[PDB]
């Protein structure tokens, strides 16, 4: 989708410095927490009862990781969201039935995390960017959905 | 829908926040109106630019509104109430900004408090949130 | 959330469904299952064909729970606590799926009631089923 | 997005029933009095502050066509939904700020107002179509939105 050159630049630097496997297990593990409907889609993950197990169940710090990662492809390929993300919006949906409305929810988490761990670094102008990036990867994921 | 715990969470949050709440109230109006476009609309009269008086002093009506909230819980209707009818009948805002605004707090909350901002905090400090937006609606449900 | 005048409206319209609240309901799973297919993973263990048994054994339930809460409108959260626990607890029903139910039984009542279901009408039921399922999803908030 | 080749022929065979006057009119006027902050948009209408008033209104009526027309357009152009509301999606997000919800609701009101046109004949299967139709119609005109 773009947004700007010295935008991207902005947005790629930051990555740089994105823990994914630190950031992609809080980022998961809030969502599972905040939002706690999510917790059926993750029910071989063991137990999710309450927030000490779920921040440190191993299985939630190891998918949290593998989803930062693909964000992470999506964060070096924002030119073709829509080519990034195809096979696993047909994942997410012909599969696992997500309602594409909890991409947008944990892409807000995604940010709120950011935000978490960047302090006074992470702009306003800022999250401006990511929260079109998070945009653009909730709106790919909900794609080639039928 | 906001259990003992809850409120326990959300008064000791925000008793971290103390004096800052206007400055956490005016900088999370700059990052919705930053990241969220659509929302500059509610405010023609208003000058935008990135350090301005205006939402700063918009900023410290916020914070001191949900300050209020926050010493209300139990009744949030009847503390709120000449806010809900500005909000939903003579500025009838769209009620999907309230998600956003609240988002925008959670941001800002999480940037200034990293410490005390832990998941347990976030999800009671989600749900006061909800909790504001829903009375500030409530002339339209 | 309800209003004197919508509480006046909901009642009056459902008097109207009378013993058909079972068929609608029933239908309006229906119109929920084919029309959104998400929705259908929430009941594995039932035959969901196009006029099956236990469709309309359970659409039956929700008529009866929906006529449940007309009659006490003014305490919802206490007729449907046995409900909220279900739904929020056990099957942990993602809340978006409300709305589509919601969307289902307006369309449902549009069908059959064409008459009774004006502009005034629809606005109230639309508001009381805002407020089921807010109750329904309380232990999320 | 298609859908189906017996569906399409479905959907088509009930909009050459559609009177986009009335339809469209009672849409708009249903959208105005369910869903009351979309009133903001509309105030060059004069008044709306009641049931009656709103359904009466002559602008409300005409406007009201004018939707269910491109609603039209949309309906024969289902291969290039994203190409006939180009336009429209930039008048929408550009310029007159409507977040993109907004169409959904109008989508799912659309729905229910067939619905009570066309009664018995308006099946689950054929409702199903038009949820299809309505999402698409939506999405796009919350695309080339920036
Ligand atoms: C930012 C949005 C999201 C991204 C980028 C994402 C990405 C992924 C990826 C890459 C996988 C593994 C794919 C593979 O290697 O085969 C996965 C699996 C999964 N995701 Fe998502 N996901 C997102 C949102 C969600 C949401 C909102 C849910 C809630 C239902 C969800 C539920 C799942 C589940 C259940 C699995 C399967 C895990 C398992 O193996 O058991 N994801 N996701
Ligand atoms: C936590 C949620 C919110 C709270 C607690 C809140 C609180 C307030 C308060 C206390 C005022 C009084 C302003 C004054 O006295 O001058 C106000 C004004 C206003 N609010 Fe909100 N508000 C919230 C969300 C929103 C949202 C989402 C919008 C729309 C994007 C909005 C738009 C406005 C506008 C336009 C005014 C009038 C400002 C003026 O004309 O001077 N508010 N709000
Ligand atoms: C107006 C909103 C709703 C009402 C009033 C309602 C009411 C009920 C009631 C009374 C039952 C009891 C079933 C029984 O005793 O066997 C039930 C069961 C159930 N409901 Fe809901 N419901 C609503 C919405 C939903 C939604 C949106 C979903 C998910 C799409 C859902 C999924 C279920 C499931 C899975 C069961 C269990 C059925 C079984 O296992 O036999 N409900 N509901
Ligand atoms: C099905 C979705 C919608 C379609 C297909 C649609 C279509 C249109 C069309 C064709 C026009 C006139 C374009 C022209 O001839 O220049 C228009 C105008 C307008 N629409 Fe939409 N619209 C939709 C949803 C909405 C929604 C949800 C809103 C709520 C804000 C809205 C607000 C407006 C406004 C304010 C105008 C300008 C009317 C005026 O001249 O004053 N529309 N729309």
């Amino acid at each position: 989708v773009q947004l700007s050159g010295e935008e991207k630049a902005a947005v790629l630097a930051l990555w740089d410095k994105v823990n994914e496997e630190e950031v992609g297990g809080e980022a998961l593990g809030r969502l599972l927490v905040v939002y706690p409907w999510t917790q059926r889609f993750f029910d071989s993950f063991g137990d999710l009862s309450n927030p000490g197990a779920v921040m440190g169940n191993p299985k939630v710090k190891a998918h949290g990781k593998k989803v930062l990662h693909s964000f992470g492809e999506g964060v070096h390929h924002l030119d073709n969201l829509k080519g990034t993300f195809a096979a696993l919006s047909e994942l997410h949906c012909d599969k696992l039935h997500v309602d594409p409305e909890n991409f947008r929810l944990l892409g807000n988490v995604l940010v709120v995390v950011l935000a978490r761990h960047f302090g006074k670094d992470f702009t306003p102008e800022l999250q401006a960017s990511y929260q079109k990036v998070v945009a653009g990867v909730a709106n790919a994921l909900a794609h080639k959905y039928h | 829908v906001l259990s003992a715990a809850d409120k326990t969470n959300v008064k000791a949050a925000w008793s971290k926040v103390g004096g800052h709440a206007g400055e956490y109230g005016a900088e999370a109006l700059e990052r919705m109106f930053l990241g969220f476009p659509t929302t500059k609309t509610y405010f023609p009269h208003f000058d935008l630019s990135h350090g301005s008086a205006q939402v700063k002093a918009h900023g410290k009506k916020v914070g001191d509104a949900l300050t209020l909230a926050v010493g209300h819980l139990d009744d949030l209707p009847g503390a709120l109430s000449d806010l809900s009818n500005l909000h939903a009948h003579k500025l009838r805002v769209d009620p999907v900004n309230f998600k956003l605004l609240s988002h925008c707090l959670l941001s800002t909350l999480a940037v200034h408090l990293p410490n005390d901002f832990t998941p347990a905090v976030h999800a009671s400090l989600d749900k006061f949130l909800s909790s504001v937006s829903t009375v500030l609606t409530s002339k339209y449900r």
